[PDB]
């Protein structure tokens, strides 16, 4: 019969309803992540005997900047834009900058996972 | 002191009507005129009985605008249209200023803020427009799409910071979003070339205490003759940019740089109103009211 306080916070996410300070037992709220972040786990949590169920996670996207590419002497293969947004699990293809050749490197076709992307590298 | 006489602003009390964009066009001058006349305490000589009337008009606008608040708490010209980032941010801006004049529902304001945060902010802090407004003349210097990321991010961030007092306790993701937008603006400020973007992003950064060092020097040395921020183009854009920059200087408390800027603004003798006058009318008089409020 115990009532719950405000639902828990999650990084890069928020509840979809007007926030309250007292929730009745059995009440539920739903979460939403920021643009390009992925919702992992049940997006709904429920109040039960003063405790909220575990809230979902906001899996990070990848911002592919021109700076890191210039550091590794790389560029986007297909499109010619200098900044890319990639959801987690998305696949990004690279090529060497003009006048550069691949070193010993991870694949130039690389997957973004939870804000982590292993970049390839070129030299010469 | 150097207050603009209320008579010259008579035409700014406007009955709002139309759809989601036109209604805001009608609401803007009345809200900002009541704001400026309250700050300058001109209602006694101008007519106290009129003020209540204006308030009704404002309320009218507010009520009508709620007919275009989509279930997502976002706004567009019509409920069948995709919601506009700019229009939602501008509704937040106007309503945050109007909270002192009429009753503004925090549910609506903070829902719009939360929609902006959760839907239209990019992973690097940029705010993006996916359905531009039809009335391209109501967005002022934003109509020039050059440096659109910085300019729109500054606009939306100013809206977020003006609603921070009402929505802080309701929107847990608001300070982090403000910080991300400020990080983007601060990282790309020095590469700016438009005086308009310099001014608006400088106001956004000064609200955060981030306009400092070389960024502050670039903001100050971008002004022409140390009294205006101008670019080749429509003069209304220059008026609006100089208003943003005057608000930035007021936030910086650089009262030694202000007098010539306010002098130039008063010499412009711009009394707002008319087609394509939304941003200029709102901003020049918000800035002048803030000047009358502060300033030694």
């Amino acid at each position: 019969a115990e009532k719950c306080g405000p639902p828990p916070p999650i990084d890069n996410g928020d509840i979809t309803s007007f926030l309250l300070s007292v929730y009745a037992p059995g009440s539920s709220v739903e979460y939403q992540c920021q643009n390009l972040y992925q919702l992992e786990g049940n997006n709904q949590i429920t109040c039960r005997n003063g405790q909220w169920s575990e809230p979902p996670k906001c899996l990070d996207p990848c911002v592919i900047s021109q700076e890191i590419m210039e550091k590794y002497n790389i560029k986007l293969k297909w499109t010619n834009q200098q900044k890319l947004y990639s959801r987690t699990g998305d696949i990004v293809e690279f090529v060497c900058k003009s006048g550069y050749h691949p070193t010993k490197s991870h694949s130039f076709r690389a997957m973004c996972q939870n804000g982590k992307l292993v970049y390839p590298s070129c030299e010469e | 002191s150097r207050s603009t006489d209320a008579e010259r602003l008579k035409h700014l009390i406007v009955t709002p009507s139309g759809a989601g964009e036109q209604n805001m066009i009608g609401m803007t001058p009345t809200v900002i005129a009541v704001h400026y006349l309250d700050e300058t305490e001109q209602w006694e000589k101008f007519g106290l009985e009129k003020r209540q009337g204006a308030l009704e008009l404002i309320k009218k606008g507010y009520t009508q605008q709620l007919a275009f608040r989509q279930p997502s708490s976002a706004f567009a010209a019509f409920v069948k249209r995709a919601p506009s980032t700019w229009l939602t941010a501008y509704v937040v801006k106007v309503f945050s200023l109007a909270v002192n004049l009429i009753a503004i529902d925090s549910q609506v304001l903070c829902g719009a803020v939360k929609w902006l945060i959760l839907e239209k902010q990019k992973p690097d802090g940029v705010f993006q427009e996916d359905a531009p407004v039809i009335h391209q003349e109501m967005i002022g210097g934003l109509r020039n799409n050059n440096e659109k990321d910085m300019a729109l991010t500054a606009f939306v961030l100013i809206s977020l910071q003006e609603a921070k007092d009402i929505c802080e306790e309701q929107v847990n993701s608001l300070p982090g979003s403000i910080t991300k937008a400020g990080d983007f603006l601060e990282a790309n400020y020095m590469n700016l070339q438009r005086s308009y973007t310099v001014a608006i992003a400088g106001y956004a950064l000064a609200q955060m205490g981030r306009l400092k060092g070389p960024l502050l020097n670039k903001f100050l040395t971008t002004a022409k003759d140390k009294n205006r921020w101008e670019d080749p183009g429509k003069q209304l854009y220059n008026v609006e940019a100089t208003s943003y920059a005057l608000l930035a200087l007021l936030q910086l408390k650089d009262f030694d740089f202000v007098p010539p800027v306010v002098r130039w603004l008063n010499e412009q003798r711009y009394y707002g109103g008319g087609y394509g006058s939304t941003q200029a009318t709102f901003m020049v008089f918000q800035a002048l009211a803030q000047y009358q409020k502060d300033a030694p």
